[PDB]
RNA sequence: UAAGUCAGACGCAAAGCUACAAGGUUUCGCGUCAAAAGGAAAAAAGUCCGCCAGCGAGGCUAAGGUACAUAAA
RNA sequence: AAUAAAUAAGUUUAAUACCUUUUGCAGCAUGGACCAGCGAUUAAAUGCCGGUAAUUAGCAAAGUUAAACUAACGAAAAAUA
């Protein structure tokens, strides 16, 4: 469970939330 | 047992399991444990990732010469030094010692958390992206002396120790992200000229 | 503040500093410190001269 | 705690050791239920150990 | 402490030949002192020869 | 799922308890409250703990990571929201401080927020006024030198009779 | 140091002039008790460590 | 002048040759600042009164006998080894060729300073005959020195 | 025993009489009675103003005896690092050595 | 020990005897430095103090309160501390009131960098 | 600097030729003296020379201030470190502190200050 | 008085950082290292103290801990310890010095590991900044490493070399031999400094002293002062065969093959050098590794040694390079040991060099 | 350190002496004071929480609190 | 204990001198009315233990004083001849 959470969490990038090209799917963060 | 002085019983004792050891070879040669040992590891979790924060400061140019400033309708807050500040344009600040900044330059501050006019207000959770705010060095300097004193009655201690701390002083020029209420905008020239001295 | 001749001179070169010890040597690293009071030494006990 | 209800020394107001309130037995009771925690926690470990032990780094040991 | 104090020394020939002499004289056992110098030349010529 | 890994964090102060349980405290090498350390799950580390239940927060290695991770999520930056006021009236007059009367809200702004004393030093220049227990020490060494002065040179000396016309001054200007 | 001359004394509270004897009563006066006028804490006595 | 002259006004003792002394009862940050170090009361504290060599009245180290014996005379004299004597001859500051005696061994170094006499001792393994004449010796020696050929006088 | 302190072992009757002597020569003595490498390196340590040529000559010697004792392995550390303190002494009195100082060498 | 000149630096605003006379004014200046050392400290505490309680008065003209609202806040993840909640309800109503509304409504308008995706 | 003019107006040099304790000045006037004069083209830097018994360093403010600092038995790097807290501050007397809520504003309150929802009197 | 009963246990195991304590430490544990993993571990217990000369250090410690495992693929942990280090590199691209850019470059160098074309340019910018201020204060170590550390990334930067040239030309007559044989190899290396003045200082440095060149060194410099100079217009290239011939016996076997084949080009082989040589490489034939096998065979063919009774060198030659193609060793030494299923890593010769030897 | 100290006090928990008294006295286990500022109980040496290198109008907690005095339902 | 930290200048909050002596002192325990000047581990010889150097020391001037050193078990065999 350690290593199939380590990866969900490492699938995304939260410095792109601040590169004006985003829209609201840079923002689902939790439930892809 | 009585008697204070140190037992020199774990002296004796080692002298003995020592001498054995010498001169007779002990019959097992190996250790299980040892044998199976892994290697080291830095711990038996995944790490925890960090969140992310927009810069603090950085410059982006200088001043040329002397220059006016003018009311606005709008303000905000910004974080900075560990401290979080309200701000409108022509508004001084003080703040602790920013390194890596001179006299005269233009800085650009991006950990913004609210904006707000007279007829709107954004709210960041925690920050807003797409806002900064403008300002100016204005001093580096070293503030009043505090004198620090202590002393314990019928002990014979006393320590004085003065000490200036240091910081640092800004003059506030624009802030962007949201438009004035209607009626409210300023329709003429209000800061300095800046040279633009950091391309990325 | 690494140097502060470096800050108020931003277009200088700025040599090393000195380094500074306990003993209190002037000819450390085969370098002499001109604002000592002393003739230079080899940075070492007994003081011996440099020339 | 101080029970002792003689002596000019007053170490509890007159009438002696006064009775918890409210929150003071409320803060015992949670006070009990973090040791109990402790405690079931420790045999959790103990049912689900694993054969071989796990070996840490550390920086002093690997210097000597 | 003369040396120091002043800053030029001058000196004429008869001093400085004096003032070598003196700076060199044994300390102790004149005798002695040859017999140690002796051994040590020995040895330097042994040494050339291997 | 096996347990290989314990997190034990510190409660409580050394204050005030034994020197037999502040041992244990030292082999863990744990120094100050909130400090948290990770030790293999083996039968000895379980049985010291378990001498120690009231000084310490223990949990297991899956707790520790689903814990922290619950809050690294809930830091993570959301989208801004804007909320809108509306006052069909308003006024173009901007309406000054409420404590602008005051001389001590003036102070600052003339001290910080102005444009001020900007003119030069020589229109600016003034000169301090010493407090009376400090006088002995600001002239002490215009003392030391007329005495100097008339004890070897005498009072028929050039010198002498500069000190006099700079007195003369002195006591001139006294007169307001 | 070799060539330093030396020739430097001065006078305690045994060498002063008088001094012998004592100067008031040991009680009684409400003043502080004293055993001679050649003291080193009185003005005029002797050097407490002489040259 | 320049940087490397040197004068009277820029000499400096070798660091670590000096240490400032302490001077006490010179302020309350200063070392040994009040009390000077001696503590508060009782005897030591007050003076030269107390040696330092008292134990309280118990005297322990008067409770043990008394010897008498007199040592012999011949601890009063310079004693030789075999093996340094062997030495000098090697290297040449003694003559093997012919008698040694005391004069011999005083101009040589082997002895410092005579008042009495030299004693001979030691165990030495010779290849080359000597004669000596000393004041004393032991039986080590003699059968040292025979073994070789050697003569040994007591004289 | 009832000499010294607790765990002191008691004396040698035969190292006694050695050391026990009305004839000179106590340092020689005491280099030539060392045990191990440690401690010949501590009594030349604290005999350092008074060691002559004789007694650097026996030093070296040492090693040969101190070696054989430790036999089954190569020569350890405290050995070597001894044999490089006495060689600076060699040089230092190179040119004071007798034929069978050197010999001994 | 302070000096002469340390002494009656510290004293030129005191009272009788303790501006000029040494003895008097070097107490009553040790003294003084002590109370300035606590006042530091103290100085703290009070102002955290004056900073819930307008945000308190603020919250409860709307029909609020203060520990209900940093509950709230904690939940949005909004990060502004005391001294400028305290700041905007003085100076600032209409900005103090969309907080309340968004902690206890949840009717903001979100924004995003690409208006339309 | 106040709104883009610089408030340091002066700086004067003293020391001495042959004094031990004006070493380290007459090291930076040598190396340094040029490089700061040409970063500070609005500065009015005077040199003077006098048998006085130390180096000393005042500095004059537009604004009325004056500030002697002594440099005796100094470094140019430690004489450097005086020089930086002279040039980028206003000049205000050591015993100064700023307002402790870290903000001066002449416009306080944009939507105007909090008042009582209610008939005055 | 007593209040624990029985015998202590052991300690618990801690994982535990490094300390503010123990900054000074760091340098000294990268050299204890004794593998990947265990310096991995060493910086990521120091991740809050590291800087830029612990960065430097680190990659330089690649090269040591890769000689130990020749013959074989680049380990999976050293290349993934090498991506991680190129991070750092980037954070403090601007605050390295000169000395330790020149390490940085020599330990990825060896890993064989290609550094991104953007940072070699802030690598190399750090070098020349200044007007080469700071490559006056660099050591001979330092100018070797970084001559031959930025040649091997494939740098090719003509302004970079013009002003780096420029400020080592007055140095030269000072190096020693072994680094002037370094400035060859990378002026040869360069076409655009094949016919510059610093290339024709650099070949008069080096005549003087000669004697100093070790074996490895003498080899490159030869081969390379030939394609610079085919004409003898500084006295190099007779100087270095007169050495060649002096100390031929003392030579290893793989500088000695690689020189003869230089003086065959060279056209100065004679019947007498061919036939010497082939009994000292029919006796070491086994210590070339297949490049130089590729070379004595061209040599020797081009000389005009004819197979003999005696000493069949080719019919050697090609027993040895069909060892090496099939790397037979690590089977022979498994069946001795009585373990077949022993692990036999090894380097693929490329198709390109089955086809020269095929070929010759 | 060939230094200082050899006048100790109280809380909880035991025993002897006293009267299963004393802020009594004699031993013993732990803690605190002595040599310890800061917070809670009214003032508060020895009880509860907790150990002060310095500055700051940032944040989270312990013991204890959450209609007024007096911060928080 | 006559001050401190702040302030919209109206005021608000914090806050029982110092020394000496004590288990413990705001102490209803001791000393000082205030200012200037004076006022207390110093010198010699000897011994012990660290640090820094000389590389024996003093006289005399090819010869003398002082100190220091001076036998413990002659134990190694590393030859791919
Ligand atoms: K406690
Ligand atoms: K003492
Ligand atoms: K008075
Ligand atoms: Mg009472
Ligand atoms: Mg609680
Ligand atoms: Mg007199
Ligand atoms: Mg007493
Ligand atoms: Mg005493
Ligand atoms: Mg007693
Ligand atoms: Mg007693
Ligand atoms: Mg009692
Ligand atoms: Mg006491
Ligand atoms: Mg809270
Ligand atoms: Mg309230
Ligand atoms: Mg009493
Ligand atoms: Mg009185």
């Amino acid at each position: 469970x350690x290593x199939x959470x380590x990866x969900x969490x490492x699938x995304x990038x939260x410095x792109x939330x601040r590169x004006x090209x985003x829209x609201x799917x840079x923002x689902x963060x939790x439930x892809x | 047992v009585r008697t204070k002085l140190p037992s020199k019983r774990p002296f004796l004792q080692t002298a003995s399991h020592l001498a054995v050891n010498s001169l007779v070879p002990s019959v097992r040669t190996n250790r299980w444990a040892d044998l199976i040992k892994g290697p080291a590891v830095r711990s038996c979790i995944p790490e925890i990732p960090e969140v992310p924060k927009p810069s603090e400061y950085t410059t982006i140019g200088t001043i040329e010469g002397p220059y006016t400033l003018n009311l606005e309708r709008v303000f905000g807050v910004v974080e900075l030094a560990g401290s979080q500040y309200k701000v409108t344009p022509d508004d001084v600040i003080f703040t602790n010692l920013l390194h890596g900044i001179e006299v005269n330059e233009v800085v650009m501050l991006e950990r913004v958390m609210l904006l707000g006019s007279r007829s709107n207000t954004i709210i960041g959770r925690p920050y807003i992206p797409g806002a900064c705010v403008l300002a100016a060095v204005e001093e580096h300097f070293l503030d009043g002396t505090v004198h620090v004193f202590k002393r314990k009655k019928r002990k014979r201690y006393r320590r004085y120790k003065p000490t200036r701390p240091m910081m640092t002083t800004l003059r506030i020029l624009k802030v962007l992200g949201i438009d004035p209420a209607p009626g409210d905008e300023l329709g003429i020239p209000s800061g300095p000229v800046i040279k633009i001295t950091n391309t990325e | 503040v690494a140097s502060y001749l470096a800050r108020i001179c931003p277009n200088t070169y700025v040599p090393p500093p000195f380094v500074a010890t306990k003993k209190g040597f002037n000819g450390i690293g085969g370098r002499y410190d001109p604002s000592s009071p002393f003739p230079p030494d080899t940075g070492s006990s007994p003081l011996t001269l440099q020339y | 705690v101080v029970f002792k209800t003689t002596g000019g020394k007053a170490w509890n107001p007159p009438g002696g050791l006064k009775p918890l309130t409210n929150t003071q037995k409320r803060s015992r009771k949670e006070n009990l239920q973090i040791l109990l925690r402790n405690l079931s926690v420790l045999k959790l470990a103990a049912e689900n150990q694993p054969e071989v032990t796990v070996n840490l780094f550390s920086p002093l040991k690997f210097m000597h | 402490y003369h040396m120091l104090k002043y800053h030029k020394l001058v000196v004429s020939e008869p001093a400085v030949r004096l003032i070598e002499q003196e700076l060199t004289r044994p300390l102790r056992n004149p005798a002695r002192a040859a017999f140690w110098q002796e051994r040590e030349a020995r040895i330097g010529a042994a040494v050339e020869d291997l | 799922e096996p347990v290989r890994s314990l997190f034990v964090t510190l409660r409580r102060s050394y204050i005030g308890k034994a020197w037999f349980h502040r041992e244990i405290l030292q082999n863990f090498r744990l120094k100050k409250i909130r400090q948290t350390v990770e030790v293999a799950n083996t039968p000895s580390a379980r049985n010291s703990l378990a001498k120690i239940p009231h000084l310490v927060t223990i949990e297991t290695d899956k707790m520790y990571y689903l814990r922290n991770m619950k809050k690294f999520y809930e830091q993570l930056l959301r989208p801004p929201v804007q909320v809108s006021h509306e006052h069909a009236a308003l006024s173009s007059e901007i309406k000054p401080v409420h404590n602008l009367h005051s001389k001590h809200v003036q102070e600052r702004l003339q001290e910080h927020a102005y444009p001020s004393k900007m003119e030069g030093y020589v229109l600016h220049e003034k000169k301090p006024v010493v407090p009376r227990a400090l006088r002995s020490f600001a002239f002490k060494s215009q003392d030391e030198h007329k005495s100097f002065v008339l004890a070897r040179l005498g009072i028929f000396s050039e010198e002498a009779k500069k000190i006099h016309l700079n007195e003369l001054r002195t006591f001139a200007k006294r007169d307001r | 140091a070799k060539w330093q001359q030396g020739t430097h004394k001065t006078k305690d509270r045994s060498e002063v002039s008088g001094g012998g004897r004592k100067p008031r009563p040991q009680k009684g006066s409400g003043r502080s008790r004293q055993g001679s006028i050649r003291s080193p804490i009185w003005r005029g006595g002797g050097c407490t460590f002489p040259k | 002048n320049p940087n490397y002259f040197v004068h009277l006004g820029n000499l400096r003792p070798n660091p670590g040759a000096t240490q400032q002394r302490i001077r006490e009862g010179r302020g309350l940050s200063s070392r040994r600042g009040v009390s000077c170090g001696m503590g508060f009361k009782g005897q030591k504290a007050r003076g030269r009164s107390l040696h330092m060599l008292y134990d309280g009245g118990q005297l322990g180290l008067v409770k043990f006998p008394v010897t008498r014996q007199i040592p012999s005379y011949e601890v009063l004299y310079n004693q030789l080894g075999v093996s340094k004597l062997v030495e000098f001859i090697q290297l040449g500051l003694l003559d093997h060729t012919k008698t040694i005696t005391m004069k011999e061994l005083l101009n040589a170094g082997c002895v410092s300073s005579l008042k009495y006499g030299v004693l001979l001792y030691g165990n030495v393994s010779l290849s080359f005959p000597i004669n000596i004449e000393v004041t004393a010796c032991d039986d080590r020696a003699r059968r040292s020195i025979e073994a070789a050929g050697g003569k040994v006088t007591r004289v | 025993g009832t000499i010294f302190n607790t765990g002191v072992p008691g004396p040698r009757p035969e190292v006694a009489q050695k050391l026990s002597t009305e004839y000179q020569g106590h340092i020689l003595r005491m280099i030539s009675l060392a045990e191990s490498a440690s401690e010949l390196d501590e009594v030349l340590w604290s005999s350092k103003k008074h060691l002559r040529p004789v007694h650097i000559a026996r030093s070296c010697l040492k090693l040969e005896y101190l070696r054989t004792k430790e036999k089954g392995r190569e020569v350890s550390e405290p050995i070597k690092n001894l044999a490089s303190e006495l060689e600076n002494y060699v040089e230092l009195y190179s040119t004071k050595f007798t034929i069978g100082q050197v010999s001994q060498l | 020990t302070f000096s002469r000149e340390q002494v009656f630096t510290f004293a030129k605003n005191f009272t009788g005897r303790a501006r000029n006379v040494y003895k008097v004014a070097l107490r009553r200046v040790e003294r003084g430095l002590q109370h300035s050392y606590v006042g530091r400290k103290e100085k703290k505490r009070t102002i955290r103090s004056l900073w819930i309680q307008r945000i308190n008065a603020g919250c409860r003209e709307h029909g609020f309160a203060y520990s209900a609202l940093i509950n709230g806040l904690n939940q949005e993840n909004i990060q502004l501390n005391r001294k400028v909640l305290s700041e905007l309800a003085m100076h600032e109503p209409d900005s103090f009131k969309a907080v309340l509304d968004q902690v206890r409504f949840m009717k903001g308008q979100e924004i995003y960098a690409n208006v339309e995706p | 600097a106040k709104y883009g003019t610089h408030m340091l107006e002066s700086l004067v040099f003293k020391y001495c030729d042959i004094g031990g304790s004006s070493r380290g000045m007459r090291l930076f006037l040598k190396d340094y003296m040029d490089p700061f004069k040409q970063t500070n083209p609005q500065l009015r830097i005077e040199e003077v020379q006098n048998r006085r018994r130390h180096p000393m360093l005042v500095a004059l403010y537009r604004n009325g201030q004056c500030k002697p600092v002594c440099v005796r038995n100094l470094s140019p790097e430690e004489i450097a470190k005086h020089i930086f807290w002279l040039r980028n501050s206003h000049g205000r007397d050591d015993d100064y502190k700023v307002p402790r809520s870290h903000k001066v504003v002449r416009n306080e309150s944009i939507q105007g200050t909090w008042a009582p929802q209610g008939p005055t009197l | 008085t007593i209040f624990n009963t029985g015998v202590p246990g052991p300690r618990p195991e801690v994982a535990q950082k490094l300390s503010t304590e123990y900054q000074g430490h760091i340098l000294r544990m990268i050299s204890l290292a004794e593998s990947a993993s265990e310096l991995d571990e060493v910086l990521w217990s120091s991740k809050k103290h590291l800087r830029p000369v612990h960065i430097a250090r680190s990659c330089l410690k690649l090269e040591y801990l890769r000689t130990k495992e020749k013959g074989r693929e680049v380990s999976e942990p050293i290349k993934n310890l090498a991506s991680e280090l190129e991070n750092y590199v980037e954070l403090y691209s601007t605050k390295f010095t000169i000395g330790q850019v020149s390490q940085l470059v020599r330990g990825l160098s060896s890993i064989r590991r290609n550094i991104q074309p953007d940072l070699l340019l802030k690598l190399a910018a750090v070098v020349v900044a200044d007007d080469g201020r700071q490559v006056q204060l660099a050591n001979e170590m330092d100018c070797r490493d970084l001559f031959f550390g930025f040649f091997s990334q494939g740098f090719d930067n003509e302004l970079f070399w013009k002003r780096l040239s420029e400020s080592v030309l007055p140095r030269l007559p000072y190096f020693n031999a072994d680094v002037v044989s370094t400035v060859l190899r990378v002026v040869s290396g360069l076409r655009f400094l094949h016919n510059t003045e610093f290339a024709h200082a650099t070949m008069t440095a080096l005549v003087p002293k000669v004697g100093d060149l070790s074996p490895a060194r003498l080899a490159d410099a030869f081969f390379s002062a030939s394609l610079l100079d085919p004409t003898d217009v500084s006295g190099l290239n007779a100087k270095l065969e007169e050495r060649f011939l002096r100390e031929f016996t003392s030579f290893p076997i793989k500088d000695t093959v690689t020189m003869f084949q230089t003086v065959t080009v060279r056209r100065h082989s004679t019947p007498e050098l061919a036939a010497q040589v082939a009994p000292l490489v029919a006796a070491q034939a086994h210590q070339l590794p297949v490049r130089h096998l590729r070379r004595a065979l061209e040599g020797m063919v081009t000389a005009g040694w004819k197979d003999t009774a005696e000493i069949p060198l080719y019919a050697i030659l090609a027993k040895q390079a069909a060892r090496l193609v099939l790397g037979k060793q690590s089977a022979a030494t498994s069946a001795i040991l009585g373990k077949h299923v022993d692990n036999q890593g090894y380097q693929r010769t490329p198709v390109q060099l089955l086809r020269q030897l095929a070929r010759i």
